[PDB]
């Protein structure tokens, strides 16, 4: 189902208005606190000592009613940036007024319209009651999606509306916005209702407003398309839109009165709910990963720290994965024991993080299927693990497998391995450490040795999400450097955001390593191509990986492994935002830096401008070997 | 409803009064009938009176018996007059802007009118057939005024929160043309057409700043400060040689000369000054009314 709300500009009886859109079908009603059309003076006599009521009384519905169903909005007839120094005054104290009355009634948002390139007094205003007592209070800034004033009709003799290609001008609404955030120092408590004209601008317009904070998207029954048999409807292109804004799970709004008055106010909203039903149902990823849309966590360290069971739970609960790891392991067993061999020679199989057993059991079905014989180790770190895996080597495996229990770095391994099998890469791949780790298990490993996996690649994409970079700014903790959360990753369904750039690789790795000057850090420059006007947020993190041959695992968007959930994107964030001019050159700079205990990442950015070194000496963010 | 909207003599001394309550339970809007203009605003010597839907914005007379009204709503009504004048009975009510009905004006015909609207647009309506010919969306902001032409049917202006002060002339394909002074002035709140030069006009801008406009010269020819806060009404007199009425948010009635010099100025209301009407019996009458529900009549010198 879809959240709907009705804007109306025009409340007889509170009462009745409210009981009326509540059976046409709406979830909430945006109207005018005060009257629009009664404005009110504050400093010149006699006007300011007008007898009240000023407004209708609050206990025309009940606190419950104020909270969940009635969205406030500004007076229309209020300009805090007039050009008249009076109107400004006179439009600041009604501006607050309303504001105030507002949260005195508990109003879970309150409307403000952006119709002006220059809305400073209006953000100043705001800014300060916001500053002003912390309260749930929220804000709708009403924004168009394309000017008034460059959706007028070309009627104007002598001022014509000019046919010549204005890539920027188009994008002049969005700019307006961007002010606003940026002076009110991007308040998590001000958020875009998008309002959608008539005609649509071009995509790149319409792709500016992702990755951003659009609580709302309201729609006049002007732009509603009249269909054969009276309904109101919506263009292909219209339709697309709200498609888009759906995935965002947007409030829609419906302002102007009924211009299809064959039908109901059901209609308008009913064809919104028939658009929302008919959508793609969601695929196996999308489904899984719904509760989790643009919510950061700290990428884990299964390294230094031990894994809970319902933590290595949901990495077992991925069934493609194991299929790819199974038919790995069944062609490099064929590729490895020649068929004539098949019963004379067995192969000695070390999963290096084993966990509770899924690679063993999937190293087990690998075997039989391909019909060679193994021996298995299965060597495991968390001991809390361990006791699951001796749990299963006991009951069901037998002495086929060789539970071990110690650090892979640490073992000092009987035989040596034909196979060695690694489940330890994160979603920059190399964020866990799977290099030091196999490259301490090397040793161990025959001259010839296969590992599953053999090469593994991490890319990077600049992304755009004002929302996320809220989210990391958000992430600020008492007793350490107040800019500390900029300067570390974090694992998130990237969700509300913009790609401006296609994903480069950042830094590849090979297993087994066979060079004599092993070094695990690295220095990798990127220069990603824009051609959008947008805002650097932070980059992007996938990897992909060469399980053996054909066999390969990706959560790069392009290459994505299909229905395969043991995985999301990696963020890194960047403290000041940065504006990125269309067919600009977006340079950012990566280092893997270590010493004997730590690793981590340093990241700037060079171009357009420079930013500040992001995580120097591991300050802010370490992995632990 | 104590806050008086409009204020509209007919042709025999008769006086129509349109009322929004713009605070209150009920957000509602009446038009009364005072066939005793100096028994106003006391609902119990009336006429003739009724309740609308909801608010009034702006009000004219459509002949001798036609309302036309500019509902909060977003409609247009018409209220017919009774046969024997007791009753206001509803003629249409049409529901085609999206936001306020914020002004109404009926062109020099009487059987076609025009309605801007907070929606920017402007809609030119057939009062006979009772639907719209055309829809206009010519302004980037709300539309404060719109004036009819007194003498050519096609002609009008509209005035918005664009800044702009449009000359239309439905008669062209780029009907609407652009006007005013030299560099974009404060923003134009209320246009008087002149009785007797069809030629000139007058403006009223939002920092109390009355200014006349000739469209042959397209160039501000005088203009006075008469108020101190936004001028929200002008109205001519049916004199000879015509005064000119200026309303404000200052609470004061003026009355100006042909060169816009103070005659008169009236601190009566102490509310809100909305609209005015001269006496078509007494020319040196003048009945303004205003927010405080105070029917105040002027000896005008
Ligand atoms: C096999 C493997 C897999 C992973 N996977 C992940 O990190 C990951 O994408 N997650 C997102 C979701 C599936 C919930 C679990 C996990 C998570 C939990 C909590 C946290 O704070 C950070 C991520 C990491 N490393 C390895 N080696
Ligand atoms: C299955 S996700 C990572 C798993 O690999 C194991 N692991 C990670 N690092 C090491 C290491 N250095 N030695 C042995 N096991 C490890 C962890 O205990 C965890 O079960
Ligand atoms: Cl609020
Ligand atoms: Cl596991």
């Amino acid at each position: 189902r879809v959240s709907s709300g009705r804007d109306l500009n025009c409340v007889p009886e509170i009462a009745d208005t409210l009981g009326a859109v509540a059976k046409q079908g709406f979830d909430f009603l945006c109207m005018p606190v005060f009257h629009p059309r009664f404005k009110r003076e504050f400093i010149q006599e006699p006007a300011k000592n007008r007898p009240g009521p000023q407004t209708r009384s609050d206990l025309l519905l009940s606190g419950r009613d104020w909270n969940t169903l009635i969205v406030g909005k500004l007076s229309p007839w209020i300009r805090p940036d007039s050009k008249v120094e009076k109107i400004r005054r006179n439009s600041e104290a009604a501006m607050l007024q309303e504001l105030n009355f507002g949260a005195y009634l508990g109003l879970p948002a309150f409307l403000l319209p952006l119709n002006q390139e220059d809305n400073t007094n209006l953000a100043r205003v705001l800014t300060n009651h916001i500053h002003t007592g912390h309260h749930s209070s929220m804000f709708w800034m009403r924004v168009p999606l394309v000017a008034p004033e460059d959706l007028r009709d070309d009627i104007i003799e002598n001022a014509p509306t000019t046919h010549t290609e204005e890539y920027s001008g188009e994008e002049k609404t969005w700019m307006w916005w961007h002010n606003f955030r940026t002076l009110c120092d991007y308040s998590k408590r001000i958020a875009v209702a998008l309002e959608i004209g008539a005609d649509l601008p071009s995509n790149h317009v319409i792709d500016r407003w992702l990755g951003e904070p659009i609580k709302a998207a309201i729609l006049p029954t002007s732009i509603f398309l009249t269909n054969k048999k009276g309904f109101p409807v919506l263009s292909k292109m219209h339709q697309r839109l709200i498609f888009r804004l759906l995935k965002l799970e947007v409030q829609f709004i419906i302002t102007g009165t009924n211009h299809h008055s064959e039908k109901e106010f059901c209609s308008y909203l009913q064809y919104l709910e028939y658009l929302s039903q008919n959508r793609p149902p969601p695929n196996a990823y999308e489904l899984f990963a719904k509760g989790y849309e643009d919510y950061l966590q700290s990428p884990l360290q299964p390294l230094m720290d031990n894994l809970e069971s319902q933590t290595y739970e949901v990495f077992e609960k991925d069934p493609i994965k194991y299929s790819q790891y199974q038919q790995a392991i069944y062609k490099c067993l064929l590729d490895r024991v020649p068929e004539e061999e098949k019963d004379t020679n067995v192969q000695v199989l070390m999963v290096l993080g084993a966990g509770r057993g899924p690679l063993v059991n999937a190293s087990l079905r690998a075997a039989k299927q391909a019909d060679r014989r193994i021996k298995l180790y299965a060597v495991e770190k968390n001991p809390n693990a361990v006791v699951t895996l001796e749990n299963w080597q006991f009951e069901e495996w037998g002495s086929q497998v060789t539970v071990v229990s110690s650090d892979m770095r640490e073992w000092v391994a009987p035989e040596k391995a034909d196979i060695i099998v690694s489940e330890l890469l994160g979603s920059f791949a190399d964020n866990e450490l799977s290099p030091e780790c196999l490259d301490g298990a090397q040793h161990f490993l025959k001259d010839d040795g296969v590992s599953i996996p053999g090469e593994y690649t991490s890319f990077l994409a600049p992304i755009s999400s004002s929302k996320l970079y809220n989210e990391v700014r958000a992430c600020r903790e008492k007793d350490r450097d107040p800019e500390a959360q900029f300067e570390m990753p974090y694992v998130v369904r990237l969700h509300n955001f913009h790609q401006l750039s296609a994903p480069q690789p950042c830094f590849t790795f090979s297993h087994p390593n066979r060079d004599p000057m092993i070094d695990n850090n690295r220095y990798c420059t990127l220069e990603f191509p824009v051609e959008v006007n947008t805002v650097l947020h932070g980059f992007a993190g996938y990897f992909e990986t060469v399980l053996y041959q054909d066999i390969t695992l990706s959560i790069r968007p392009e290459t994505h492994s299909p229905g395969m959930f043991s995985w999301f994107p990696i963020l890194f964030p960047i403290k000041q935002p940065i504006t990125v001019r269309e067919g600009q050159t977006i340079c950012v700079r990566f280092w893997r830096c270590s010493n004997s205990k730590k690793v981590w990442y340093e990241w700037a950015v060079t171009a357009p401008v420079c930013s500040a070194i992001h995580n120097p000496t591991g300050r802010s963010y370490t992995i632990g070997l | 409803e104590r806050q008086l909207e409009a204020a509209r003599y007919r042709s025999d001394g008769a006086l129509l009064l349109g009322a929004s309550s713009l605070s209150g339970r009920c957000w509602a809007g009446s038009l009364w009938l005072f066939k005793d203009p100096c028994a106003a605003p006391n609902e119990g010597f009336c006429s003739a009176g009724v309740q609308t839907e909801a608010g009034v914005a702006d009000l004219t007379w459509v002949g001798e018996r036609g309302i036309l009204v500019a509902s909060d709503s977003g409609a247009v009504e018409l209220w017919e007059l009774d046969e024997n004048e007791t009753l206001i009975v509803s003629k249409f009510c049409k529901y085609e802007h999206d936001d306020i009905v914020s002004t109404v004006s009926v062109l020099s015909s009487g059987t076609q009118a025009v309605s801007g609207s907070k929606d920017i647009c402007i809609k030119v309506w057939d009062l006979a057939q009772q639907v719209v010919l055309s829809s206009y969306r010519a302004h980037a902001a709300q539309v404060t005024c719109v004036a009819a032409s007194p003498h050519k049917d096609s002609v009008f202006l509209s005035c918005s929160e664009d800044n702009r002060i449009l000359l239309w002339d439905t008669r062209c394909p780029k009907p609407a043309s652009q006007i005013g002074c030299s560099a974009p002035g404060y923003l134009p709140t209320s246009l008087a057409w002149h009785p007797q030069q069809s030629e000139v006009f007058v403006f009223g801008d939002e920092n109390g700043t009355v200014s006349l406009v000739d469209t042959k010269s397209t160039s501000c020819v005088l203009s006075s400060a008469v108020h101190s806060q936004c001028v929200t009404g002008l109205v001519f007199s049916p004199h000879s040689v015509p005064f000119l009425a200026s309303l404000s948010e200052d609470c004061s009635l003026a009355v100006l000369d042909s060169s816009l010099s103070e005659l008169f100025r009236s601190q009566a209301h102490r509310d809100f000054v909305r609209d005015a009407t001269w006496s078509p019996l007494n020319h040196s009458l003048l009945t303004t009314v205003g927010w405080d529900h105070q029917v105040v009549h002027h000896v005008v010198p």
